[PDB]
């Protein structure tokens, strides 16, 4: 029917677009690694999601220089925990900030 | 290794802080305060059976890592 | 999924350590009575686990100089209400305090 | 199990007392009618007990001096709302209080 | 029983009576027009009647003089949300107030 919007969840950014597709990770990763961030993956139950901290995995992945394992490690905290948000988070050092920021997998 | 020696000689009413002991754990902060929870309350344990702590610091202590893999590994990176 | 720390509960104390066999109560009680303390039982139903005062089971056993009775009243208030803790605590007259504070049955 | 008193709901009065006996209530309502005071039929859903203010039933007796009507008005009370408390009161009109505040049914 | 009134719930107006006829809202439909008001259509799931702000459908008519579209245009409404009230209001621009407010359909 049109036209009335009905208003959805987004958890913070990016839940517009389609959920993403591997290559599209593969392209983000490797642009927050170019940056110099630090990544950084989190998991809490879709209920928690308003929670200010949420569950780290392990340690942050301070200055990796591969993107082939922080992919297979994301999927590790998505078997360890199929029923969880699954984040994607990049640290910077000196401005302590988070220049991106954004759920990978919805949660099963 | 130094909790049958803050247990034995600062009783009960004490509060012990660690500078770097929490926090370097190799499994994280989370894991580092499961590390000394554990050998605390095994001290205790021990004084209460009326064991002494400050003399059978290894054998109060390892016995606790049997049931707690944490404190496994803390004890092997604060060798000895 | 080593090493993933989770949060657990743990009531105070002795928690974090496996669950205290029959013999090991021998001697925290023996030592609770050898430092002239008075041993007293309560009991309250996990949700209200965190409440400040549970409840009594029966009176705290003043005046009492041996273990071989109190090792029978622990299962009184256990088969009464399978589905509730039980502390076993210790009470000091002069100081105002309490010598010992731990969980003996989880409660199933 | 003695001695182990559990903390028991009553509600306001004779509820530490079993059920009241039919010529109690007889005797209940003589002394109210003696006492000049005007009996009140109250009864309200279980779960909410604890509000100051329940329903009337139906209007209150005002002078009133025969017996025999009120237990048949209480009963009906019942038969009307069987899952709620009844409530007997009698109304003193020159000191604007209440004489007697008894539960004769405890509820269905 | 007489005479024993009972609490009702009531949205805010018209429900004391039984709801409206095809032919009453088609005379409330033509008053609100000829009145010179903007009629407009809202729901809400019947939990959170009572929220200040209700759901558009579609849009407010502005000054539309056919009463033909209202009336298939709140079924398409109801019909879209069959467990959702069907408001319908009466825009006054002068004023800057509502010039009736009653609902229409109260929800499968």
């Amino acid at each position: 029917t049109v036209g009335d919007y009905q208003t959805v969840a987004t958890l913070e950014t990016f839940g517009f677009l389609p959920p993403m597709t591997q290559d599209e990770i593969y392209d983000q990763i490797a642009y927050i690694i170019a940056q110099g961030w630090s990544p950084l993956i989190e998991h809490v139950h879709p209920s928690r999601s308003m929670a200010t901290y949420w569950s780290y995995w392990k340690l942050p992945f301070f200055g990796e220089k591969d993107l082939g394992v922080i992919v297979s490690e994301l999927e590790a905290c998505h078997r360890a925990y199929p029923d969880h948000h699954v984040r994607l988070v990049g640290y910077d050092a000196y401005t302590q900030s988070q220049g991106a920021c954004f759920v990978v997998f919805e949660g099963r | 290794w130094h909790m049958p020696a803050l247990v034995a000689i600062f009783g009960d009413d004490s509060v012990l802080q660690f500078g770097g002991g929490t926090h370097g754990h190799p499994w994280g902060s989370a894991a580092g305060a499961a590390a000394n929870r554990v050998a605390l309350e095994a001290c205790v344990k021990a004084r209460n059976a009326g064991r002494e702590i400050e003399k059978e610091s290894r054998d109060i202590l390892m016995e606790a890592a049997k049931h707690s893999p944490e404190l496994a590994i803390a004890l092997e990176t604060w060798k000895e």
